C-alpha cells in the first residue's frame, strides 16, 4: 500500500510493533529501578545513575525500530505500556539480577524477530537486527553477568559494605 | 511476568 | 514513615504519583506526533523534530517529579502508561490543534495540582509547581496558539504548500 | 479521553 | 582457475556482471535527468544538481562491483550501457517519480542477488550485499518517497511556484 | 522497460 | 526554437550529440583498462590508477559538451555507449599502446568538429574547442607517446621488470 | 551452565576453540617466516617486517575469539601449539606462496564454521564472522594473490635482483 | 658455518632455541591466565589486563632471542608450544602463586644459560643475559612476591571482597 | 572497431 | 599437513 | 610438570 514497501511481510510489520513495545516497557523497569536507588533509605547515586543510563538507552531501542518501520513502508501500532512487575527491589544485587533477567529476555525477542526475517526472506531486516540488536544485547548481558557475580563474592546483599564499595569503585 | 504477555500476543494485535 | 519526611501530607503525595503519569503520558502523545510526520506520505521534516523535541521534555517533567517525590519523603507508584488516544492525525495543524488542547489539559491538572498543597499548607510543593511547571505551561500553550492561528491564515489544511512552508520557516 | 480517565482517578489509586 | 578464487559460483560471478550493467544503466539515467533540468525551459538548478550527484553515486556502486569481482576471483564481463527509457521528463515531480521507479527495481535485482548467495552458501557475498548495497537501497526510496509526496502536496506539477519552491528549500 | 531486458538475461551472456 | 538560440547550426547541433558518445564511450574504455590491471594475474596497482583517473576525464569531457549543449539552445540526444573492443589486454604496453591510439581518433573527431563550426560560422564553438579540447588533446598524445617509448626500451612486454619498474617510478 | 549463556550450542564452542589453536597456529607459522629473513644468508629486512606484522595479526584473531567465546558462556580449552611444518623457505616467493596457501586454509575452516553457526540457528555467532573474519580473508588472498604475481613476472626466485627490488618499492 | 659466525658454540646455540621455547611456553600460560579472569563467573577485569600484559612481555623475550641467534650466525630451531599445565586457576592469589611460581622458573633456567656461556668463554651472551634476562627476572619476582603477600593479608582467597580491592587500588 | 561506427553515423541519427 | 590434523579433529577433543 | 620437559630436554633436540 506503501509507495515505499517492497519486499515487507505484514508478520515482519506486526512483529516490529511488538518489539517497539518491548523497548519501551523494558525503558519503564529501568525508569522505576533507578529511582528505587534515589531513595533515602536506599541513597545509591551511582546505581540510580547507571539505571537512569539503561532507562534512556531503550527509549533509544523503541525510536529506532519506530523509525525502521517508516522506511520500509509500514505503520505504527501503539499499546499500552505496562507498568514494571516489581515496586520494590531488594537491594543492589537483586536489581542486577532482575536486569540481568531481563536483557536475556529482550534478547530471546531478538532471536525469534530474525528467525521470522530469515523465514520471510527479508535480507535487510535480518542486517538491521544483527548491526544494531543482536551486538550489543551480548555485551550487555555480559556486562551484567560481570556485575552480579562481583556483588556476591563481596558478601552482597547481606554485607551493606559490599553494596557501596562496588557503587563507588565499579559503578563511578 | 509482563514481559512474556507483551511476548505471547498473537500478530494480529500489533497491526493497524 | 521516612526520616525525612516533614510537612508532607498523603493527599500530596498521592497527587504527584497521578502528575508522572500524566507527563509519561504526554511524552507518549508527543511519540506518536513526531513519527506520523516521518512517514513516506506526510514527510514533514521539522514537524516530526518539533514534536520529538516535546517528546523529550514530558519526559524530563516527569523525571523532576519523580525526583522531588523522593526528597519529600514519598514513595513512588507507577501505573500504565495508556496509549494514545489517536492513532492518526490529519494533518500538521491538525496535530498542533492536538498538542495545544492537551497542554490545555495538563496545565488545568497544575492548577488543582497547586490548590492542594495550598489547601495542606505545603508552601515547598507551591513553590515548586510555580517555578517549573506554571511558567512553562502558559509559554507552551501561547507558542502553540501562535502556530494553530499562523496555519489555517495560510490556508491549512487544505493547502499543502500552506504546511511545507510553516515547516520550513517557521519550525526550521 | 484516556486523559480524564487518569485525572479523574482516586487518591488512593495512587499511594503505596 | 584464479589463484585467490574459493568458493565462488560462475552464476555468482556472472550476476554480478549483470549487477555491473545495472549500475551503470542507471547513472546514464541519471545523467539524462540531470541535464534535462539544466536546460534552458526548465531551469531548476538544484534538480540539476541532485541528479549529478545520484549519476556518479550508481558509478561508484558500478565501480565497487567491479572491485568485488576481482577480490573473489572473477573476471569483467563488460555490456552495452542502454540509453535512458525517456529522452524528455514531464516535470520535476515526473522525474523524482521515474526515479523511485527505478530505484525500486534496482533494489529488487539485489534481492535476488542476495538470494542467489544464500543458495550458494556464499556467506562472504552476502555480507557484502547487505553492508553496501542493502541498507543503502532502503534510504534511497524513502528519501526519493518524501520528495513525491512533498510534491503533490503543494500542487505539482501543475503549480509552477511549486517545483520553484522545492528547489529552493529542499533540494538547497 | 531497457531495465527488464538486462534484468532478464541468461547468467550465460555474462560470463567470459 | 530555443529562446537563448543564436547562430547554431542544426549540424553543429547533431555533431556535438556525436561527440557526447564518443566521449562517453571512451571513458568505457579507460573504465575496462583499469580494472584489467586490478586483475591478481597481473597486479599493477599504478596503472589502474592511472587508466582509473582518464575514466573519469573523459567523463568531465561528455559533461562538458552536454553543458554546452545546453547554453547554445541546442538539445541532448544520448544512443548507446557500446562496450569497449578489447575485454583483454595484452600487458600495460599494449594498454598504452591501445589508447595512444585511442586519443589520436578521439582528437581526428575533434579536428573535424572543428572544421564544420569555421564553415558554419560559429566562432563560438570554434574557440570551445580549441580552449577546452584541442590543447589537451596534444599533451594527452604526447604524455601516452613518452610512456609507450619508455616501456619498449627497457624491454617490454618480454621483461616483467619493465614493466614493474615503470609502474613504480614512472606511474607512481 | 554459565548465567550468560544464551542459544550457544556445544558444538559452537568446541567449533570456536579448535579456531583460536588454527590463529595461533597461523601467527607461529609466520613467527618462522619473518626470522628467516632475518637470516645473514638470506637478509630481507622489509620480508621480514611483513611477516612479523602478520604473526602479529593472527595473534589478535585468536585473542578475539577468545574473548567472544566469554561473551557467550562458553569456556576455553587450549591445545598444544603445533610447530610450523616447515622450518625453511626456499625463498621470498616461496614464502608468498606458502602464506597463500596457509590464509586460504584459514578461510576455508572460516567458511564451515560459518556453515555450523547457521545450521545451529545462531545469528550472533554467524555476524561476528561475517564482520571480522570473512571480509579481511578475502582482502588477505587478494593482497598475498598479487605478491606472488608481481615475484615471479620479475623473474624470481631465479633473480636475486627480483626479491631485492620487491622488497625495496613494493614491501617498503 | 655462516659468514658472521665468531665464538658461538653449538651447545650454546642450541640453549638458546630451548630458552626460545621457554619463552614462548611462558606467554603461553599468561594467556590463558588473562582469558581466565575475563570469564562472566570471575570478572576481574585487571586480572585480565595484568597477566594479558605478560602475555605480550614473554614474547618479546622470546623474539629477542630469535634475533640473537640470527645475530651470532645460528640457526632457529622450533618445538611445539606445549598448552598450559592448569586450564582452571582456583583465584587471583592462586595465580599469582602460580606466576610467581613460573618466573622462577623462567630465572633458573637463565642462571644456567648464563653458566654455560661462561664455560664456553662467550662473553658476549653472557652480557646479554645480563643486560636483558637477569636484571628484570629480580623485578619480576619481586613485584609478584609483593602481590601475593598483599592477597593473604587482605583475607584472599576466601574473601572475595579481597580480590575486589586488590583488583581496583593495586592492580588498577 | 566500434569508434569508427559511431563516428561515421549520419548526423540525422543524432538530433531529436 | 599440521594444518589439516587440528582442522580434522573432532568436536569432542575442543569441549572442557 | 611441562616446563621442566622442555628445561631436561638434551641440546641435540635443539640443533638443526
Ligand atoms: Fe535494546
Ligand atoms: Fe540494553
Ligand atoms: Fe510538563
Ligand atoms: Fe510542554
Ligand atoms: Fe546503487
Ligand atoms: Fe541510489
Ligand atoms: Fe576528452
Ligand atoms: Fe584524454
Ligand atoms: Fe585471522
Ligand atoms: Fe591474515
Ligand atoms: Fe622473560
Ligand atoms: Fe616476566
Amino acid at each position: 500500500t506503501s509507495q515505499v514497501r517492497q519486499n515487507y511481510h505484514q508478520d515482519s510489520e506486526a512483529a516490529i510493533n511488538r518489539q517497539i513495545n518491548l523497548e519501551l516497557y523494558a525503558s519503564y523497569v529501568y525508569l522505576s529501578m533507578s529511582y528505587y536507588f534515589d531513595r533515602d533509605d536506599v541513597a545509591l547515586k551511582n546505581f540510580a545513575k547507571y539505571f537512569l543510563h539503561q532507562s534512556h538507552e531503550e527509549r533509544e531501542h523503541a525510536e529506532k525500530l519506530m523509525k525502521l518501520q517508516n522506511q520500509r513502508g509500514g505503520r505504527i501500532f501503539l499499546q499500552d505500556i505496562k507498568k514494571p512487575d516489581c515496586d520494590d527491589w531488594e537491594s543492589g544485587l537483586n536489581a542486577m539480577e532482575c536486569a540481568l533477567h531481563l536483557e536475556k529476555n529482550v534478547n530471546q525477542s531478538l532471536l525469534e524477530l530474525h528467525k521470522l526475517a530469515t523465514d520471510k526472506n527479508d535480507p535487510h531486516l535480518c542486517d538491521f537486527i544483527e548491526t544494531h540488536y543482536l551486538n550489543e544485547q551480548v555485551k550487555a548481558i555480559k556486562e551484567l553477568g560481570d556485575h552480579v557475580t562481583n556483588l556476591r563474592k563481596m558478601g552482597a546483599p547481606e554485607s551493606g559494605l559490599a553494596e557501596y564499595l562496588f557503587d563507588k569503585h565499579t559503578l563511578g | 511476568d509482563s514481559f512474556q504477555v507483551i511476548k505471547n500476543s498473537p500478530l494480529s494485535e500489533w497491526l493497524i
